[PDB]
């Protein structure tokens, strides 16, 4: 069969399959709320691996992991105003939600707001926070980034509240949960799984912060602005009840209580496995868990991941669809505490995983609104992104989703809560992650009024839009494992180099200082564009039937994700070594970064870890164009 | 409404 | 051709290549001596270069490195003997040779002997070292190691001697040099290539010693213990002139003087392509460097790389041969400073090393003598070698070289001064090393004596025992490349791992005091072995001539040794992470070595580091066997 | 012995 059979077929099932139905299903009593771990979790995990058997897949398969998450217990978690003695003046909130992983600690200080908690949020404040407790909205960054920067600040504690304008919520009362783990997985297993093997040595995360963090309501909040002073910069158009902090008397007092638990989770598996190179696999993913019914947080990935492997046993058992590569589906636990299934299962089977899974597709959140259809993913997969946007026809116009010529200019990289980031940035595996999306956030996240009813009402197309976020993975699946090219353009790493040289030019004063200079660098991304010119070639003159050039020249594409992790660092202890799509010191960014503080000139800028930085990336980057390049003789 | 039954949905105290 | 055939024409090519007189060619003016990056070793290189040529080999190329090396200087490297005053009472010596990477520094204390140096010399002395010089005997293992083990009992410098039993030398004034890196590459780019790219930030490896280091002649020895009391334990075999430590007066002051001077190093290669899957190689490889003429040290191995590359290029354009798999042949520099050419290859080329080099053989001091054929290498090595010790012959006897049953577990590991040691224990490529050799330590390695004559005329066969050197490394080469099966016996890893159980059996109580159990590594290497069992089996059921699945099951073959290189390490800061070979905490012999010190009760065990040890080392097992057994989804 | 021109093979201070 050739794509234009498969794409059909595809379209087919899509018309006749009932997402709504699916997602409602997922929101009954049973499966609500389903806090990763839980009952509900573990029933949910049950119907899921059940669905896959009859379904009748290759193969189905669960995962079982210990995980330590700290959560509220039984003791009070309270936000007092106190006069400036201690006493009482007015108990603030009692609130419903929690932030896990907070520190469990009783704070007193003023209350100075940040706005959202970024960096440039706290650089641009006239008012101090060391030592004061911090209240910031949620939204732009993570908990985890809000609660990090405010620490490094020498803040004392967090308060995180949905402001009216940003969240236009009718209930100002609404509770909401989160994490503030700065990172993913166990925070007790630090780059290696949690699984009993292990004996779970004492092993700490850096990424636990080390004051207290708590979610209040809207209310709350309001109560707090009439105790301080002083109006919010307009440009962060917040609402008018908005005050920035606590007047001279008064202070607040968070108190907050947590318990770490062990806690077994589950992942559940299945594989259509493929007819040429079965032991290549695309993997995708939907997070199971969520504090709360999670109708728009996990149901809908949950249903698309369902929908998805049924379609497609159906494709391969009835209309003859052959994939030569194979497809795992993966219904993932405690996502909501930081994609933490999905990272144990990367750590465990690392050694099975590397150049085997050659792409991973998330399917969360890929349902919030009907405006505009937002993508992150791996410059490897922009091709492949674009050719399915120019196919597929959005679900309330009748128009193609690529309208923008420009789009690829426009992504925005994976951020630390998605669950498609650890693929890309820990693993080497090129992944993606999608959504129908307005400009808002989906206002309900992590609260108990994420449901079906809500979702539909605010989306009257829900089940039009599911389907079409079903046929962009689907044709991903299609594309990725029905042809002899895998649809992975390793030329689209020639502008990320360009941005990176041209950022770096702009600070060649401070190079040209210090002794250094940019040749090899630049030298090197010439060997890189060279490198994919030669193997695009070699793409062009292969005999597209001969399976063995073919996977000679294939295995040099499923080697460029790889190729990009730092070898320099120690997986345990920097698990974002991407020195791209990463974290830490070794990354392009990082390096960045530190030379911008040398005109700064504050001995804020490391000139040693500077030159290092420089030194490592430039190999890196070399040798990843050397290994594209072929053999090792051959390299000029 | 979430069910009377919540708390089996909870790893979190109730 | 089949094996038969491969084996004659070698065995032709063999009995009329002229050993001896490659070897008396490398003597001569124009190469001796060849200190890495001499004049000299340059003019070697060319030659190397030239003659690759003249053999019309698939491709002829050079890597050059810039490298940091300690070398002496103009200065006074000198012992004398002091009074308790500081003045002078004799000037014992002005030493010819030295040790590179050495303090520079100028110390006086007291002398104590501690005979080779091992951590254990050093637990059985009555004497303590704390604060005063230490002197031993060549021998046993590096000087590096002597160095570091003496630094760390708070020794302030170090003298190495030849003593006359272990080394019968008539004169007694020679002198001898070696290096005190306690490690291989360039100290100054630890675990990145020494290119121009890098820009050569500032790194120090954590291997170079913090106190002065100097070779001295047995004469200077002698004249020293004539100031020394104690009889020397029997049991160490020495001369009679030994004694032990300083009499009361008397001190003796080390100085010694270096400068880090920039080397330029070149490595040449050439490569004979495969027919079949170039792109997979073996490595053969020899040190061209040396201190004095280093006929035994470097002209025996550049020798038998010559006459190797010669032979196979004639095997192949004249007798048909057709290597399936391609043959690179290395001649490295800067070998006499800790493999440092080699090092830096494989850290510059890593990403284009990674499952394609396969295996690696070393050529270096393969004639020493005729008595004994001793070999070290990878598990995964030892079945080519027992087929290879039964089929070739004692170049002095006419018997095979396969006379002991219990070879296999008589073998020494790899050790820091030999080549092939980064090969396996930081890349993770199978390797091997052999010689010729006596019980006796050949006396004049790293002296001015290492020469033509003095070799000949205490091997007087070399050309037939050279000739026997090369027949068991082409053995390898063909072996290796001609087959459609490897002959690396992945089986060979389950009496490691049965060893390495049944020493840590004997800890059981310390592990039952602890709350620990051994039932995860006992059930993993299980699992090792089912693993290895299934993989033959499906050797077994293997259609030989499909390609596509002989290539699937041979690369499962070639993942094994990398798969033992920990993953959980920084590669820079730990490049020796294959954790039964390698070196640190990571490592299999470390973890039992914490373990032990329990009995002990000092305070010595570390329980969090052994509990951390135990699970990366549980999972670093499990995680092989998971991945050798299949895909992903087979894992039971 | 060692050739008069030695030092030409040496980097170390002949
Ligand atoms: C793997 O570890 C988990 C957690 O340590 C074990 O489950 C716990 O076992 C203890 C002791 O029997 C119980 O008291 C706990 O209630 C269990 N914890 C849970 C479910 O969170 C589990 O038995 C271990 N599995 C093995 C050794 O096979
Ligand atoms: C600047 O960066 C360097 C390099 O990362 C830091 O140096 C390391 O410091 C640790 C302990 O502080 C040592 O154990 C490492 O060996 C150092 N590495 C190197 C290459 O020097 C340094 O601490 C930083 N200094 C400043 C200004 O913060
Ligand atoms: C690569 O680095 C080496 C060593 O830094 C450079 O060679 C040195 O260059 C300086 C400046 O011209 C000379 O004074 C030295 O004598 C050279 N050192 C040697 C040979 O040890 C070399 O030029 C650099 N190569 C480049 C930039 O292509
Ligand atoms: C025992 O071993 C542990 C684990 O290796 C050592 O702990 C580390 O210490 C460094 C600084 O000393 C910290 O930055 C690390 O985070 C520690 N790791 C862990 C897991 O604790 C410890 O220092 C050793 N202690 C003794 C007795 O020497
Ligand atoms: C403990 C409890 O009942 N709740 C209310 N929530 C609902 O979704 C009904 C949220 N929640 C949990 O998800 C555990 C806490
Ligand atoms: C500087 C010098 O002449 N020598 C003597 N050596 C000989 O081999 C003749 C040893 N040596 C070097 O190898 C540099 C020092
Ligand atoms: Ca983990
Ligand atoms: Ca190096």
């Amino acid at each position: 069969l050739y794509w234009d059979d498969l794409k059909r077929k595809l379209s087919e099932k899509l018309d006749s399959t009932d997402f709504t139905g699916t997602i409602k299903l997922l929101n009954e009593n049973s499966y609500v709320p389903r806090e990763a771990g839980s009952q509900k979790d573990e029933n949910l995990a049950l119907y899921v691996e059940n669905q896959f058997r009859e379904f009748k897949l290759s193969k189905v398969w669960r995962d079982q992991h210990f995980v330590k998450i700290q959560v509220k217990d039984s003791a009070q978690n309270s936000v007092i105003i106190v006069d400036k003695n201690g006493r009482l003046v007015y108990l603030v909130e009692n609130p419903g939600g929690y932030v896990a992983y907070s520190k469990a600690a009783t704070v007193t200080g003023k209350l100075v707001h940040a706005n959202f908690g970024t960096k440039k949020d706290f650089e641009d404040l006239y008012t101090p926070v060391n030592g004061s407790i911090v209240i910031v909205r949620a939204g732009k960054i993570t908990f985890a980034e809000k609660v990090a920067n405010a620490e490094s600040l020498n803040a004392i504690g967090v308060l995180i509240y949905m402001d009216q304008t940003k969240f236009p919520i009718v209930n100002a009362e609404l509770s909401f949960f989160g994490h503030a783990h700065l990172g993913t997985g166990d925070p007790y297993t630090p780059g290696f799984p949690s699984f009993n093997h292990t004996q779970f040595p004492p092993s700490r995360s850096s990424g636990l912060p080390n004051i207290p963090v708590q979610t209040i309501s809207r209310a709350a909040a309001e109560k707090l602005f009439g105790n301080m002073e002083g109006d919010c910069p307009s440009d962060w158009k917040t609402d008018s009840t908005c005050r920035m902090v606590t007047s001279e008397s008064k202070n607040v007092k968070l108190t907050v209580s947590n318990v770490l638990k062990e806690i077994k989770i589950l992942n559940i598996f299945g594989v259509i496995k493929g007819f040429v190179e079965p032991d290549h696999y695309v993997v995708v993913g939907a997070q199971r868990d969520a504090w709360g019914p999670g109708a728009a947080k996990s149901g809908v990935g949950t249903a698309l991941l369902l929908k998805l492997a049924q379609m497609f046993s159906d494709m391969v058992l009835k209309d003859g669809f052959q994939p030569s590569r194979s497809i795992i589906f993966a219904s993932w636990s405690a996502g909501d505490f930081g994609s933490v299934g999905a990272t144990e299962w990367l750590e465990g089977y690392l050694s099975s995983l590397h150049l085997k899974a050659f792409t991973y597709i998330n399917l969360d959140k890929a349902v919030l609104g009907t405006s505009n259809f937002k993508v992150s993913a791996s410059p490897l997969l922009y091709t492949l992104i674009e050719k399915t946007m120019q196919n597929v026809k959005h679900p309330v116009t009748g128009q193609f989703l690529y309208q923008d010529s420009n789009w690829a200019s426009k992504v925005e990289k994976l951020t630390l809560d998605n669950a498609a980031f650890p693929f890309l940035a820990y693993s080497g595996i090129p992944a993606v992650s999608f959504c129908f999306c307005e400009d808002t956030d989906y206002p309900y996240l992590g609260t108990t009024m994420d449901t079906y009813k809500e979702l539909i009402e605010r989306i009257p197309e829900l089940n039009k839009v599911a389907r079409a976020a079903a046929e962009v993975a689907g044709q991903f699946v299609i594309k990725l494992t029905h042809d002899v090219e895998l649809n992975l353009d390793y030329e689209r790493y020639n502008s990320q180099l360009l941005s990176f040289v041209r950022d770096l030019n702009q600070y060649r004063a401070d190079i040209k200082e210090m002794g250094l200079s940019l040749q090899w660098l630049y030298s090197a991304r010439g060997d890189f564009f060279r490198a994919t010119s030669r193997l695009t070639t070699d793409f062009g003159n292969a005999e597209k039937t001969d399976r063995f050039v073919m996977k000679k020249l294939n295995d040099r594409v499923m080697r460029v994700e790889y190729h990009f992790l730092s070898p320099y660092v120690s997986p345990k202890e920097s698990p974002f070594r991407h020195v791209f799509w990463g974290s830490g010191s070794h990354t392009l960014p990082a390096l960045l970064e530190n030379l911008k503080l040398r005109k700064q000139n504050n001995g804020a800028f490391n000139e040693t870890l500077f030159r290092n930085q420089l030194a490592l990336a430039t190999w890196t980057i070399q040798g990843a164009a050397n290994a594209l390049s072929g053999d090792v003789w051959d390299i000029d | 409404a979430c069910p009377p039954d919540a708390h089996l949905g909870c790893i979190s105290w109730c």
